[PDB]
DNA sequence: TTCAACTGCTTTCGCATCCCAACTACTTTTCCTCACACTTGTACTCCA
DNA sequence: TGGAGTACAAGTGTGAGGAAAAGTAGTTGGGACGAAAGCAGTTGAA
């Protein structure tokens, strides 16, 4: 019994240095904050398979599609047997076909036979009630919820010689009132959209609602998410919407509103922890582990943690970890929109000493978002814990253990036509390039055969001569057309700039060509102060620009050289804009436009102010 | 300056869903980029950029240059596309750099 | 021939209901960016 | 070996959306140095 309570509420929130101290002067850390002390706790997935099989909104009424818990059947009472583990999941086309043992990790068994009982309605929830330790035994009956009816299955004498579970069923009650029910729990006790009733389970499958019922119907809650749970064996129930928790005990006529969650948060999920005292609630904006009180079994609102994520689709599952000194309660919240879990570690001792340790987060598989996560009970400081997930938009279920110590078919469905006459007609082009490339690896190889020849020194003396007079031909039009009052190509010669075999020479040759035009109507843009845009560093030269690609394309090409040469021989001819006039030509085209606009755009056009 | 005259002026949200390409074409419809400027994409640089993105064997550089030659009007000189007739977008997606993204 | 209220006077200079404001809300001012329904041919065969 | 029906895309009007920093909407805070004397005409009733 620590001290800092409200009576009504009780907080240990997110790293805000919790609100109590006893001042126990015992030289033994003389403080008992709700915050505990230990080392870290990092978690590591053990990824393994178990089994297999408009969008701007989401349906709250659909709950799960699977379940996994140890079941002890009817014939295990008289005989020695105690506890068999099952997993029952929906399958089929629209989610309509509901269908085991543990070696060291939970895997599907030897005879691995799906017991496909057939329905004609969409599966929307699959859950057991659980068990009791005051009853001493385990329940051997499970109930499911569909759109058209409500069903109860009864698991009778699970077999060990054949690994086959024969299943029995009750009467699927259809709807007398046309309103879609939401949640089942037993501890046909069901919650319809706005009202509930108690259903009676029979003993005879060889061939309903009791005389007491209640309702919580709110005219101003709009959602279709409800929930029901039995609380603390008194035959008290707890009923939920997204706005309040009502406590109802149908033993008497006694109804109390406990949670009222309209103002700043909402009720999101509610797991009843197998501890018959402690039960964990997920609100929006806070995580609540409100237990039961020994005086009146009504609600011991215990140490709750302010969770940070704000969302509309959060769930929770919890696993108890039973140590001989104390009881842990790790709580796993998960969302349907992204791929993350969020955990927190609670501890419990004998004097209702609920505490808190810290939080951590890990990730999931990149394809989909999680939609159903369940912990295997594991039959019951180096904390170990294990569980199964299920991701939305994939029908696979994997198994995970946590210890203390991107392909889309839409891009596939865009290619690959089934047109066999058009198959090689497309495929000719991939064989057409088998010809055109091998010429290019061989023709510049003939330029690899020659090395700085005077015969190609002549070929580059001939190069600039048809660059000089071609410039002298491309200059002499622009002077006479200069009075335009309202740049060029450098691909005019289609005889050369194909078979020139030196990078440092032509870099000098264009610098030899740059120096020639001291006159007007001809300026340039320098390559070496601009060629760095591909390497994203300081590249002050054209000759060292090759030297970067020289070490770069060594491994990934057969003989690796003239391909690297030809692209460097391409880019300077790819920026073939060396045909700027002098400064006069755009400056005289500046002055013409401001004359044409009115005197209102004179003051609007002023660069170079400060 | 008025608030809606400055909320346009201060850039809040980035250009998205081809907002940048439309504003290129809307500008080129206002003042004509032809017969005074060269609507010429240096596609050799863009493919060399896209070769240098994912470290491929550079034979696909030489392939893609050949591939555009198979399907292109006036083989070089890639078309910067003005629009003034419609306020609709060009569903052919006639942006030349956006065309190379498919090639 | 007396009782009981109306009566002006103590010094000598100089000191000494109306308005305002707070914070948080909600709203208007507009300008900018595209889609959604309509229609003729053309294409792929349709029945003559 | 010409016609009857018909989906794929080139191509054309209607308003509906998006955003922000300015202003304005209701509560609460707050603004206002003096308890002097014998004496006299009028005036009490005898």
């Amino acid at each position: 019994l620590g001290v800092g309570v409200q009576g009504a509420s009780l907080y240990c929130p997110q790293e805000n240095y919790t609100t109590k101290k006893q001042e126990k002067p015992q030289w033994l850390r003389p403080v008992d904050d709700t915050l505990a002390e230990d080392a870290l706790d990092l978690h590591i997935v053990v990824k393994s398979l178990l089994c297999d099989t408009d969008a701007f909104f989401w349906d709250p009424t659909v709950a799960n599609r699977l379940d996994s818990q140890y079941i002890q059947t009817a014939s295990d009472l008289r005989n020695y047997r105690d506890g068999t583990e099952i997993i029952a999941y929906a399958s089929g086309k629209t989610g309509s076909v509901l269908n085991l043992t543990r070696q060291n990790t939970l895997h599907l068994n030897r005879h691995n036979n799906v017991t496909s009982i057939e329905l004609h309605s969409p599966i929307k929830s699959i859950k057991i009630p659980g068990a009791s330790e005051s009853i001493g035994r385990r329940s051997n009956l499970v109930g499911i919820i569909t759109e058209n009816s409500f069903q109860i299955f009864r698991i009778e004498s699970v077999h060990s010689r054949s690994c086959d579970v024969m299943v029995s069923s009750s009467e699927p009650l259809y709807f007398v009132e046309i309103d879609d029910l939401q949640v089942v729990d037993f501890a046909a006790i069901i919650d319809i959209k706005g009202n509930w009733s108690i259903g009676r389970i029979p003993k005879n499958f060889n061939n309903l609602i009791d005389n007491l019922h209640g309702t919580i119907f709110d005219p101003e809650e709009l959602s279709s998410w409800k929930r029901i749970e039995w609380f603390s064996h008194f035959q008290k129930i707890l009923v939920f919407d997204r706005s309040k928790m009502i406590e109802i005990d149908f033993m008497n006529n006694w109804q109390t509103e406990v949670v009222q969650a309209k103002a700043w948060s909402n009720i999101r999920d509610y797991k009843r922890i197998d501890d018959k005292n402690g039960i964990l609630l997920t609100s929006r904006e806070i995580i609540i582990v409100g237990a039961s009180e020994s005086n009146d079994p009504v609600r011991r609102i215990s140490w709750k943690h302010d969770l940070d994520p704000d969302d509309t689709t959060l769930r929770i599952t919890v696993q108890k970890v039973k140590k001989p000194d104390h009881i842990l309660l790790v709580a796993f919240v998960y969302s349907m929109r992204h791929k993350r879990i969020y955990m927190h570690v609670f501890s419990h001792r004998k004097a209702n000493l609920f505490q808190s340790l810290g939080c951590s987060t890990v990730l999931e598989i990149p394809g989909g978002t999680p939609t159903g996560i369940e912990t295997i009970l594991t039959l019951d400081f180096e904390l170990v814990v294990d569980f199964l997930v299920k991701l939305r938009n994939s029908s696979e279920v994997y198994y995970y253990a946590l210890s203390n110590t991107v392909d889309h078919p839409e891009w596939a469905s865009l290619f690959n036509n089934a047109d066999e006459r058009e198959k090689e007609s497309i495929g000719a082009l991939v064989s057409q390039i088998k010809l055109k490339e091998r010429e290019r690896i061989s023709r510049v190889q003939n330029l690899i055969e020659h090395e700085n020849s005077h015969d190609e020194d002549k070929y580059l003396q001939d190069l600039g001569y048809r660059l000089s007079i071609a410039t002298n031909e491309l200059l002499e039009s622009w002077q006479k057309t200069k009075d335009e009052s309202i740049h060029s190509k450098l691909k005019n010669l289609l005889e050369n700039s194909d078979s020139f075999a030196s990078i440092p020479e032509f870099s000098s040759l264009l610098d030899q060509f740059f120096q020639y035009y001291q006159d007007q109507d001809v300026t340039f843009i320098g390559f070496e102060k601009l060629l760095h845009l591909f390497l994203h560093e300081d590249v002050p030269g054209l000759d060292i620009f090759y030297n970067k690609l020289l070490q770069c394309w060594v491994l990934v090409s057969p003989q690796a050289e003239l391909l690297t040469k030809e692209i460097v021989k391409d880019i300077i001819w790819s920026l073939a804009r060396l045909e700027k006039p002098s400064l006069f030509e755009p400056i005289q085209n500046e002055i013409s436009r401001s004359l044409s606009g009115p005197y209102q755009d004179i003051i609007s056009s002023w660069d170079m102010d400060d | 300056l008025p608030n809606y005259y400055v909320s346009i002026l201060e850039g809040s949200i980035s250009p998205f869903n081809g907002q940048l390409y439309n504003k290129i074409a809307l500008t080129c419809g206002m003042i004509h980029f032809k017969e005074f400027f060269n609507s010429e994409i240096s596609c050799q640089g863009l493919l060399l950029k896209l070769v240098m993105q994912c470290a491929l064997p550079p034979e696909f550089y030489f392939y893609t240059k050949q591939v555009i030659e198979f399907e292109e009007t006036d083989i070089r000189n890639l078309t910067l596309w003005e629009r003034t007739d419609e306020r609709h977008t060009g569903r052919v997606s006639n942006h030349a750099e956006l065309r190379v993204l498919s090639y």
